[PDB]
């Protein structure tokens, strides 16, 4: 999910990018500007959209102790999705 | 029962305590404000004058032989007039007992050295004057210690900025390490992390 | 106004100090000129230790002239024998340090500065 | 209880026999020869040396090496701008400019440490609540210029995108005693 | 104007000066010098270099984290040369060599390269372009360095307008090739000089002086089209300045005449080496040619410059070339020169 | 056959030479200096690649600033660098070295040797693993192995 | 004697490397002539070996490959080549290969491990990751 700004240069996941008259892309020349290609934005949309029964559903990174902080979302919302807010991940029920 | 809190041996809290007004009134021309702590350590405080009879008195006197000198620090107080409060923790090792001598002074008024006494102050007794700027009387070499032989300045002191004003860096039009005014490229991030709430009630300073 | 003197009666009194203590470097110049391979000639060298004391010249208290008189005795010991070395000695030259204007143009042009 | 390193016993007892002992001893040289025979049983001995590039020593799961930003399985970053690994970090070492992510989450615009400044101490990944930034056993990773030791966030990601086949067996292995 | 290219800081390392760089004689003499005083302020110079990356290892002082950037270039080989002027404010050419390699003639050192590097600067879109030449660049002339140089200069400004034409003089210094040269003729028993060096006069100029010069030339909104002669004062006369190297340098001074052709084709001997060689047929008419007067042209005190003489800044270089029992002697005992107007 | 090809063999045997025999300084200031001794303890060795610690600058190649270098250091730092014969590398040991390290902030911490002396190679570590220290001397000795120093004498 | 059984265990070193010209690309090049289990291999061609008979820290080494990513590793060969899943068993903090316990799979685990770069191209080159911060002002393009 990497793009190339018209300049030729790699924009990183931050939106960044030096302009074409920027003297700091020096830097670059006999290099390269290492980005990584993994963005966050598109992967974790790619996830699918869990569906549980309760109106409150904890959520935490899987493994527990390995995970993130317990946390509790509220589902009642229809019009939108319930968003974990340490991990991406979404709830619904119905 | 209260694994937490440290046990507490009250005994040794009484003996401080009476050795304490014993030197008070055994020395009462300088002797000022004697207290103990609840960590159970004794701490006297010496009009600056009389540094050499009270070090003098607590190493020969027979009931107090206190013959090691630990160390000679200096805590800076700009709060106060008399900035820098020279403290002096000693060692009996007859009566297995620590008690610190405290005095105060001043940028422009210095204290009678103790190397007479303690020959352990001399090295300790610059390291003052180079960090300080506490001048110290009949001291015989009393130089620099620590710093560089080119600081113009007293670090410990709480008016010195941590980076300090000079740093070292090398020239090839002079071929010789060359000093030049601090330029970080990271400016020291103060992080204000105190606290807005009364942690501790039992030193309340009323206004 | 009642203040405990330290190695001086009157302001007069640690004035000599401070004669004494010239009469020190400028017979000291000539020897760490040579003992230490400096570039500098003896006849600038003197200038120096001339300058580094109307730094100090607009100075009244008898106490502060008197710490003054003994750092630069420590400062002259350090010289008299070689322990600071030609990189230390040099560090009073100045010999690198772009000239910072006086000039309010010129302050102007370049930076925020007053 | 104390106890005396160098002080004689008892004295002034000896005969010609103790006498020729000393005398042997002074005279041939025995308690110099002595120390050969330890050195000649060393060489007759196996070398503890490991030839370094082909096995390496002995390491543990703890072990604090180069710096790592882990990612949850889903592919999300772990780290959430909460900026408590730069309030703990003795070195001033670690920025962070975090800034929305236009989705809705809080995610960090800059994570950038300088490895120059960094005294590997652990602090950063103790006090990490969602363990967003590790150390990996990679203590290999001396450079020939000083600008490739101030990582960046791509660079802590990639360190992060290659270790967690390592990274996720270590803190897999040492997180309950945390 | 770029907001990073807009100065900060008070001056020194870790600012900005907005003075983005390409000097393409770093790794020489002058270069040093000039990197030195770019490198101490605030500035991002892009150091092509085609030696080995030791002998541009001295050069990773003066300069703040990633101040400085090592290029790789080949100088016959065009594309090069593009890739390390494009995203630079000003050019600095300092390329020049005292005598021809296999490869490389005068013509492919003075006239082609900054050719070269002129056209690929102008394309670029580079603000300034200071070019070094010599004072004697006459092209009626009799060095073959001296006269290329002179063309060079011509076809430097005819490609790129508005570049800044510095003149130095011979430049001395801690590695120069000017006091390290004379005091150098010691191992042979005397020191051979044309007519004794009278009829000849020498205006040194110390680097600094030179690259003080040449860093303000990049800064000063006027000197863009502009020719300076970095001269420096005391015109002394070659015999009473190389009697002088031998007064700091206290070892003896035996001149005696010898005709230039002879002088000429002994040096012409030496040229051979295939290493750096001691002295070039080149070297030998360089040295006796008597320097222009600075009148027609602005100098260093036009410029914001105090030219240094040379009696203040001689023992520094001098003093590796004396022995024991004379290496601590001062300025004071040398009886300096005597400046001549002829 | 042609010229250059003798001249990278003469230039790759003057390399050789000098990555198995290359002589550090006795020169540790503090505290990565107990992991400098580490490496020339039995279990990695340094004698395994002919390389042997020697006192005096004037006998050795390289130079392992090892340890916080500080404002009165700082000039006999650049002095001993001057000794050492060319050619001569420089190896920064830690934190302390490379950059401030810990010390970054304070008033007598020269940030970096990089400030005095030219550095090749940057160790990162605190202290590095003796492993570490040694895998930054084998790529040292891989720069040696491609200096092309005499390949471009034939380009001069 | 026993200097037969030493000097039989010499023989096996020496000719159990397929051939002569196997003993002369593991002398020279690791100056190692041991044999042991043969654990597993990596994708680039690592080959990890075990010897539990020997000491502590020699009970576990690698032989290089002789290319990783058209590097001609045959001589410049070092320790950051060893990819995460082996690098954790090579260095003692495990006693299972990944060959019989496999790392966990991930969508954006790297599949080829990169060595370290110092000097040659593909190299790390740091710089800020956050956009501008103050935004300058354009004028009209156009008189008045
Ligand atoms: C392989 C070659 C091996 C050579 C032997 C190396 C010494 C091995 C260590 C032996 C040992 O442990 O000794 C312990 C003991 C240590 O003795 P000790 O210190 O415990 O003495 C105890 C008290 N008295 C003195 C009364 C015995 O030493 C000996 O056994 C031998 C000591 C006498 C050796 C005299 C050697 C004289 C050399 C000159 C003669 C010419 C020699 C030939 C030259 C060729
Ligand atoms: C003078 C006559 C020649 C004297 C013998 C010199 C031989 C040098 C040598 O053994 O090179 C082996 C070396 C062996 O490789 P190496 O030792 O340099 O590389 C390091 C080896 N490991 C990975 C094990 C640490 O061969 C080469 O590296 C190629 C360069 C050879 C240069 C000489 C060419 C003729
Ligand atoms: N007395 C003096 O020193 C005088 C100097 N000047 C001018 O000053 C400038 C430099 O002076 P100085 O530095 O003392 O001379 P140097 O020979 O010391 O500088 C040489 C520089 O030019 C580079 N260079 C030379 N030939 C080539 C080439 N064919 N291709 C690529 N790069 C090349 C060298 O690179 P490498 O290091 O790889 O050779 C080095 O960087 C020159 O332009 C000279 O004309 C002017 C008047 C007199
Ligand atoms: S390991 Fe310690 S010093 Fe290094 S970044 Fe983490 S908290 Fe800071
Ligand atoms: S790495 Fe962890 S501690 Fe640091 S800012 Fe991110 S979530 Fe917070
Ligand atoms: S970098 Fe760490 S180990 Fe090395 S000297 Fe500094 S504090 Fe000690
Ligand atoms: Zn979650």
């Amino acid at each position: 999910g990497v793009q190339v700004s018209p300049s030729g240069e790699k924009i990183t996941h931050t939106g960044q990018v030096y302009d074409e008259k920027d003297y700091r892309r020096v830097r670059f020349v006999d290099r390269q500007k290492e980005v990584n290609e993994n963005f966050a934005i598109d992967l974790i949309a790619q996830q699918p959209v869990n569906e549980v029964e309760h109106r409150i559903i904890a959520c935490d990174g899987g493994g527990g102790a390995l995970g993130h902080p317990k946390v509790y979302i509220n589902l009642d919302k229809e019009t939108k999705t319930g968003t974990c807010g340490y991990c991406g991940l979404q709830f619904k029920q119905h | 029962k209260r694994p937490t809190v440290r046990p507490r041996s009250d005994v040794t809290h009484k003996q401080l305590s009476a050795f304490g007004e014993y030197v008070a009134e055994i020395l009462p021309k300088y002797v000022q404000q004697v207290q103990v702590s609840c960590l159970d350590e004794l701490e006297i405080c010496i009009h600056p004058d009389g540094v050499i009879p009270t070090l003098t008195f607590l190493r020969d006197h027979t009931n107090a032989q206190f013959k090691s000198l630990a160390d000679l620090t200096a805590v800076d107080v700009p709060t106060r007039q008399n900035r820098f409060e020279i403290v002096y923790n000693l060692l009996s090792l007859r009566f297995n007992s620590r008690i610190r001598v405290k005095t105060y002074a001043d940028e422009l008024t210095p204290i009678d050295s103790i190397v007479s006494v303690h020959i352990a102050a001399n090295w300790y007794e610059r390291e003052v004057w180079d960090m300080f700027g506490v001048f110290f009387f009949n001291h015989p070499d009393l130089r620099r210690i620590l710093t560089d032989y080119g600081f113009e300045g007293h670090p410990f002191r709480k008016d010195f900025p941590l980076t300090g004003y000079v740093e070292l860096r090398y020239d090839d039009e002079v071929k010789r390490v060359v000093a030049e005014p601090v330029e970080l490229a990271q400016e020291f991030r103060k992080f204000d992390l105190n606290s807005p709430w009364e942690a501790f009630p039992a030193y309340r300073q009323p206004p | 106004t009642s203040v405990k003197p330290i190695f001086s009666r009157d302001l007069n009194e640690a004035k000599r100090r401070v004669r004494e203590l010239y009469r020190a470097w400028y017979r000291e110049v000539p020897n760490t000129v040579h003992l230490m391979q400096l570039d500098i000639t003896v006849k600038q060298g003197r200038d120096k230790v001339r300058e580094m004391f109307m730094k100090n010249a607009h100075v009244t208290d008898p106490r502060v002239v008197d710490l003054l008189v003994i750092k630069g005795k420590m400062e002259l010991q350090e010289t008299i024998k070689v322990w600071k070395q030609r990189t230390h000695v040099m560090r009073f030259f100045h010999e690198t340090e772009t000239p910072r204007p006086k000039d309010f143009l010129s302050k102007f042009y370049m930076g925020h500065d007053p | 209880t104390y106890k005396y390193v160098n002080k004689k016993e008892q004295e002034s007892e000896v005969d010609m026999k103790s006498a020729t002992d000393n005398a042997a001893r002074i005279l041939m040289w025995t308690e110099l020869i002595r120390g050969l025979g330890m050195t000649l049983s060393y060489l007759f001995r196996e070398p503890a040396t490991i030839n370094y590039p082909f096995e390496k020593g002995p390491l543990s799961p703890r072990f604090r090496g180069e710096h790592a930003l882990r990612r949850y399985p889903s592919g999300e970053e772990r780290c959430i701008a909460c900026k408590l690994c730069e309030a703990i970090c003795p070195a001033q070492a670690i920025t962070i400019e975090a800034e929305p992510r236009a989705d809705g989450s809080r995610r960090t615009t800059r994570y950038d440490i300088d490895m120059t400044k960094c005294i590997y101490c652990g602090f950063c990944q103790e006090a990490c609540p969602v363990d967003a930034i590790v150390e990996g056993p990679n203590f290999e990773f001396s450079t020939e210029t000083h600008e490739e030791l101030l990582y960046n966030k791509e660079k802590l990601l990639n360190n992060g995108d290659k270790w967690e086949a390592e990274i996720a067996a270590n803190i897999q292995a040492d997180y309950l005693y945390r | 104007l770029h907001h990073a290219v807009i100065p900060h800081g008070k001056g020194g390392r870790s600012s900005v000066s907005g003075v983005v760089a390409t000097v393409f004689g770093a790794t020489g003499f002058l270069g040093r010098y000039v990197v030195n005083h770019l490198g101490r302020m605030g500035s991002q110079v892009i150091i092509p270099y085609r030696c080995d990356v030791y002998d541009i290892m001295h050069l990773r002082l003066m300069g703040d984290l990633g101040q400085l950037t090592f290029l790789e270039w080949d100088a016959r080989d065009k594309d090069s040369i593009r890739k390390a002027v494009q995203h630079s404010n000003v050019v600095i050419n300092l390329i020049g060599r005292e005598w021809e390699t296999r490869n490389f003639d005068f013509e492919d050192v003075f006239v082609n390269i900054p050719r070269a590097i002129a056209q690929a600067s102008k394309e670029a879109g580079v603000e300034r372009f200071i070019h070094v030449s010599h004072l004697n660049a006459s092209m009626k002339s009799s060095s073959k360095s001296l006269r290329s140089k002179a063309v060079g200069e011509k076809e430097v400004r005819s490609v790129f307008p508005e570049a800044i034409i510095i003149r130095p003089s011979d430049i001395f210094g801690r590695e120069d090739r000017f006091l390290n040269h004379f005091a150098n003729y010691r191992w042979f028993l005397a020191v051979p000089l044309v007519s004794l060096g009278f009829k000849t006069v020498k205006q040194p100029v110390y680097v600094a002086d030179v690259s003080k010069g040449i860093v303000n030339a990049t800064k000063d909104p006027d000197a863009v089209g502009k020719t300076f002669a970095f001269t420096g004062p005391n015109r002394y006369l070659l015999f009473h300045l190389v009697k002088y190297i031998f007064g700091m340098t206290h070892r003896t001074f035996i001149p005696y005449p010898l005709p230039l052709f002879v002088y000429s084709w002994i040096g012409k001997l030496f040229g051979l080496s295939p290493f750096e060689p001691w002295t070039t047929k080149d070297k030998v008419e360089r040295i006796h040619i008597s320097d222009v007067m600075p009148t027609d042209l602005p100098g260093l005190e036009d410029l914001g410059v105090q030219p240094t003489p040379l009696e203040l800044k001689s023992i520094e270089v001098l003093r590796r070339h004396r022995t024991y029992r004379w290496l601590s002697s001062e300025i004071e005992e040398t009886k300096p020169a005597k400046t001549v107007n002829y | 056959s042609r010229a250059e090809y003798v001249v990278t063999k003469l230039d790759d045997l003057i390399n050789w030479a000098r990555r198995s025999s290359l002589w550090p300084m006795t020169f540790g200031l503090a505290c990565c200096a107990v992991e400098m001794m580490h490496m020339a303890a039995p279990r990695y060795d340094m004698d395994r690649f002919g390389v042997v610690f020697r006192a005096s600058p004037r006998q050795a190649d390289v130079m392992i600033v090892a340890g916080t270098l500080t404002n009165k250091m700082a000039p006999a730092l650049r002095k001993v660098y001057d000794q050492m014969p060319e050619p001569r590398y420089v190896v920064s040991m830690g934190s302390c070295a490379n950059g401030g390290g810990y010390y970054h902030y304070s008033y007598s911490v020269v940030r970096g040797c990089d400030r005095i002396v030219p550095v090749d190679i940057y160790v990162p570590g605190c202290p590095p693993t003796a492993e570490a220290l040694l895998y930054g001397i084998l790529q040292l000795q891989r720069k040696i192995k491609r200096e092309q120093k005499l390949k471009i004498w034939y380009r001069r | 004697m026993e200097l037969v059984e030493v000097l039989k265990r010499g023989v096996q070193q020496v000719t159990g490397h397929g051939g002569l010209r196997g003993l002369l690309r593991v002398f020279f090049r690791a100056n190692d002539i041991r044999i042991g289990t043969l654990v597993g291999e990596d994708k680039y061609g690592n080959k990890y070996y075990e010897d539990n008979k020997q000491f502590f820290g020699r009970h576990r080494w690698v032989i290089y490959t002789t290319e990783m990513n058209g590097k001609n590793t045959f001589w410049d060969v070092d320790g950051s080549m060893v990819p995460p899943e082996w690098h954790r068993w090579l260095h003692c903090m495990t006693d299972d290969p990944p060959t019989t316990n496999p790392p966990t799979a991930r969508k954006f685990i790297w599949t080829n491990h990169k060595f370290n770069v110092s000097a040659t191209p593909e190299q790390y080159v740091p710089y800020s990751t956050t956009r501008k911060k103050i935004h300058e002002w354009v004028p009209p393009s156009t008189p008045y």
